[PDB]
RNA sequence: GAGGAAACUCAAAGAGUGCUAU
């Protein structure tokens, strides 16, 4: 995906075959998983476009108020896929109705720029330029997670271990950093008794988990400040445009 | 208890890159594999495993746009990945 | 006192890539900057930028992808020579091979690497790094 | 990917099954290395299958 | 419906099998 | 949930191992997500699509 | 970069138009000639030494990118001469040239390849062995392989398939 | 089992023979600041100051100091990832570069540091037969080498 | 040389000097 | 206050170790 997207082969040294819709660049594209022959890219003028290799054209177009700097697919649903976009936030979408989003997710502060489906499917993995990784359910729009440091400057490359066990991160600092999928769990074999305690805190924790305290402690999280600012002026400027419409 | 176990941070891949990290493609048929490219116009095969470099290339002299891993099948041993830059090439 | 619109634009650049800003709208517009700014470019310093023509001087909108350190228009217009350019990019630039000073020579603006390769002098523009 | 193991005694050859492959990722981690001094996590990971005296 | 009504035989399953676990008291 | 007559409901019964039977902990504990721990999970694939 | 190979695939061709007026064409020299163009195509010291260079050198190989050029070149001279001359285009005179055939046919070039079937064409009257006759079978099965692998049959090599 | 740490074979009284060209110098995270403010190369710098080919090393810890510095700093960064850098491994807990640098110096006797730190240079300064270098002016200045 | 808001300015001297 | 002797004695704890603790 360059001026234009083209289709390759690896035993011919010119490009097999041309793929466009219009005149447009092609920012960046994400082949499906489940449904190889299908094709999504990303276009500089705030617009996603689907295609099919069956019919080797482009199949589907449409327009958002922002561009869409990385598109993933969901390894357990073939019509499914997720879009990392430039107004904080990423949008969940189902292929054959595209006039509406599946979910949206809004927990960032800075343009996401990339994101990842669990290996597993039942989470997604976002990648901010404010200096933070953000981990969501699939059916919750808000994030269970973020990670965070110093030492990690503008998240440009975000990716689940394919085991769904970790988070690598991929930073303009230099820096390729490993994360684990879960903060408490630990890689060790554990012992039956281990595993049903382990196990018991869960759904404990699931049965329980809107609580007043544990909600407190639950949701808490060691946050850079410069994150929080953005947050509750952002919060500030929803509110006026809420009290005002 | 989760609070105080909540770890998450376990490590860097060896030393990184040069220029900042845009591009990161993940073997989808190899668990501890990666390929990551930066600004600097080198790309770099990585074994999570050790957090050391398989191999190191100066791939493009421009920017890698992009990066992606493949098994090509030419008309167990090696492993195969691809690169593209603003330099108007793509090199495997 | 006013300043060029060259100036000008370089500083709302740095100021947005300082402040996290990602687009930058610079008015007005000039061959002088736009020349500037695809050398910038082709280092890479910068990503996509765009160019209304209002049938006025004109707006540019770039793309910033934050590894702009600093830019900027050096004055006064003071001359170059080939051999000798080294040493103003060692007084000019952070470093020895960190940054591009820019100059204006009889072959058009570039940097000062296609400069000594074409063995070509002239003004010297400013610096981008 | 491992399911066999081959390991050779001074008595004979003895052949194991991995039951659990550990994690490759934390290969390095302290507490998959700690497993491998364990026993009782080690013998959840490998079984014996054969062994054939000399 | 589906969801309610399927945790309600896990509640109906699991009280059954707790007073089938009346009988393995070791005495009287 | 609906109202609160689903909710308590739902919340009712216990999981613990004081409550309820050392079976009945099981088959109410184990969680929907198992994976295997160092094995490659791969996209699914449908017989006939 | 590719804006030169096109380039060089002009002069080549206006090398090849001259030869075509040039009175060597009209000679057994040249089928030689072509004969030779396809055969060509086919720590403690670092502890001491100052080092001032942070650019490493990137890999390149174009020796592949000349040998194709030159196939190119040779495939068109000799479809040239044999439509202009006619006592050229026998079977003994273009005999060895078979075994450069079949290999230019491999090759990943389109252009070569569509050079390749351009003279194919030509001999496809043409008596040969039974060893010279199977690559007109082989390239019959090619071109199918090549619209197989195509996506679309409006393409320059599909159409001369 | 009361302990007395012998004195480095390296030294004769205040003298170190060991150190010989070329040198190795540790580089401190001010240095690398303080060089990029006087547009003193690292290595042509080093090199011209002691006349002889300087082999510097960034330790784990100074690596990590200069990352920590925030985006005002990726310059210095930068300029410490340079190749003709060799990099020093660590295996102490602590990211404080100062005391590192300090414990590497007592233990082995052919480290030059490059610092400009007031409180670490005393502490080298201390330690007998350690060559102590800094930027000054416009150039570096080697203080406790005998051969220059 | 000074750094200004309609630019780095440098004297003539600075340029002599440096030339 | 400092001690000593006896043990199939009665206790309160610490550390390590062993045994399919599956």
């Amino acid at each position: 995906g360059g001026a234009k997207i083209h289709l390759w082969d690896v035993n011919r040294l010119k490009p097999v075959s041309d793929l466009s819709w219009g005149a447009d660049n092609i920012t960046s594209l994400k082949f499906n998983q489940n449904e190889t022959d299908i094709l999504a890219s990303t276009g500089s003028d705030n617009s996603i476009v689907l295609y099919d290799l069956r019919t080797n054209s482009p199949t589907q177009k449409i327009v958002q108020t922002m561009r869409t700097n990385a598109i993933c697919w969901n390894p357990m649903e073939a019509f499914n896929f997720v879009t990392a976009n430039e107004d904080h936030n990423a949008y969940y979408y189902d292929m054959r109705n595209l006039s509406r989003s599946l979910n949206v997710f809004k927990d960032h502060v800075s343009a996401v720029m990339d994101v990842d489906f669990s290996p597993t499917g039942d989470e997604i993995v976002t990648g901010s330029y404010d200096k933070s990784i953000r981990i969501y359910k699939t059916n919750h729009g808000h994030s269970r997670e973020i990670y965070h440091t110093k030492r990690m400057q503008h998240v440009f490359q975000v990716k689940y271990s394919m085991d769904s066990k970790y988070i690598i991160s991929g930073s303009d600092d230099g820096n390729v950093r490993l994360w684990r999928s879960k903060a408490w769990e630990r890689s060790n074999v554990k012992t039956t008794r281990e595993k049903n305690k382990l196990e018991y805190d869960e759904k404990l924790k699931e049965r329980f988990r809107h609580m007043p305290e544990i909600k407190r402690i639950s949701r808490h999280r060691h946050v850079p400040q410069v994150i929080k600012k953005a947050q509750e002026i952002k919060n500030i400027e929803l509110s006026s445009i809420k009290r005002r419409e | 208890l989760e609070r105080m176990f909540a770890k998450p941070f376990v490590g860097q891949l060896g030393y990184g890159h040069r220029d900042g990290v845009y591009a990161i493609a993940k073997n989808y048929g190899s668990l501890n594999k990666l390929a990551t490219g930066s600004a600097d116009g080198v790309i770099k095969y990585w074994n999570m495993s050790t957090r050391e470099e398989f191999v190191s290339f100066k791939a493009h002299y421009g920017l890698v746009t992009g990066l992606c891993v493949t098994q090509p099948r030419f008309h167990k041993s090696q492993n195969f990945m691809l690169s593209c830059s603003d330099d108007k090439t793509v090199k495997l | 006192t006013r300043s060029s619109v060259l100036a000008d634009a370089l500083n709302a650049i740095n100021n947005a890539e300082k402040t996290g800003k990602r687009q930058v709208l610079i008015r007005p517009s000039s061959k002088v900057i736009i020349k500037f700014l695809q050398v910038m470019q082709k280092h890479g310093y910068i990503g996509e930028f765009e160019y209304i023509d209002d049938h006025r001087s004109g707006k540019i909108v770039v793309q910033l992808n934050g590894r702009l350190n600093k830019c900027g228009v050096i004055s006064p217009r003071f001359n170059v020579k080939i051999g000798d350019i080294e040493k103003w990019t060692a007084n000019l630039l952070p470093a020895r091979q960190f940054g591009y000073v820019i100059l204006t020579t009889s072959a058009g603006i570039m940097d000062h690497e296609e400069a000594r390769r074409k063995h070509v002098s002239g003004k010297i523009l400013g610096f981008v790094y | 990917p491992i399911e066999y193991l081959l390991f050779e005694e001074p008595t004979g050859y003895a052949v194991f099954k991995v039951k659990l492959q550990q994690d490759d990722i934390g290969s390095r981690l302290k507490e998959v290395q700690e497993q491998i001094n364990d026993f009782g996590a080690f013998t959840k990971l490998i079984e014996l299958v054969s062994f054939a005296p000399f | 419906r589906a969801g309610l009504k399927k945790i309600d035989e896990q509640y109906k399953k699991a009280v059954s099998s707790a007073a089938a676990t009346d009988y393995l008291l070791p005495e009287s | 949930f609906e109202n609160r007559e689903q909710y308590e409901r739902s919340l009712r019964m216990p999981i613990g191992q004081e409550w309820t039977s050392r079976a009945s902990h099981q088959e109410l504990i184990k969680p929907r997500i198992m994976t295997k721990p160092g094995q490659v999970i791969d996209p699914l694939k449908a017989p006939f699509k | 970069n590719l804006r030169n190979q096109n380039k060089l695939s002009e002069l080549l061709r206006r090398y090849l138009l001259g030869l075509n007026h040039n009175s060597d064409s009209e000679s057994e020299s040249i089928l030689k000639f072509c004969h030779q163009l396809f055969q060509e195509s086919e720590e403690k010291e670092d502890f001491f030494l100052v080092n001032l260079e942070s650019k490493s050198y990137t890999i390149n190989s174009n020796s592949l990118l000349l040998n194709s050029t030159l196939q190119k070149f040779a495939l068109d001279l000799l479809r040239n001469v044999i439509t202009r001359h006619r006592s050229f285009l026998t079977v003994s005179h273009l005999e060895g040239f078979i075994p450069f055939l079949r290999d230019s046919l491999l090759s990943e070039n389109e252009g070569v390849v569509i050079s390749t079937l351009r003279i194919l064409i030509t001999l496809i009257r043409l008596d040969f062995s039974d060893e010279s006759s199977e690559i007109f079978k082989n390239c019959a099965r090619k071109v199918l392989n090549i619209i197989k692998v195509s996506p679309s049959t409006s393409s320059e090599l599909c159409q001369m398939g | 089992t009361r302990n007395i740490p012998q004195v480095s074979s390296a030294l004769f009284f205040q003298y170190n023979q060991a150190i010989k060209p070329p040198y190795q110098v540790l580089i401190d995270t001010n240095f690398i600041n303080f060089s990029i403010q006087k547009k003193v190369d690292i290595v042509r710098g080093m090199m011209d100051c002691l006349l002889a080919k300087c082999n510097p090393l960034i330790t784990d810890c100074v690596m990590a100091e200069l990352e920590k510095l925030g985006p005002k700093y990726r310059i210095a960064l930068k300029l410490a990832r340079d190749p003709r850098i060799k990099r020093l491994s660590c295996s102490h807990k602590g990211t404080y570069a100062d005391d590192c640098l300090v414990h590497r110096v007592l233990q082995h006797k052919c480290y030059i540091v490059a610092t400009n730190d007031a409180g670490l240079k005393q502490r080298i300064r201390k330690i007998p037969g350690i060559p102590l270098m800094s930027v000054g002016g416009h150039a570096y200045v080697i203080e406790k080498l005998p051969d220059v | 040389g000074r750094s200004t808001r309609n630019g780095l300015i440098v004297s003539k001297r600075d340029i002599a000097r440096i030339s």
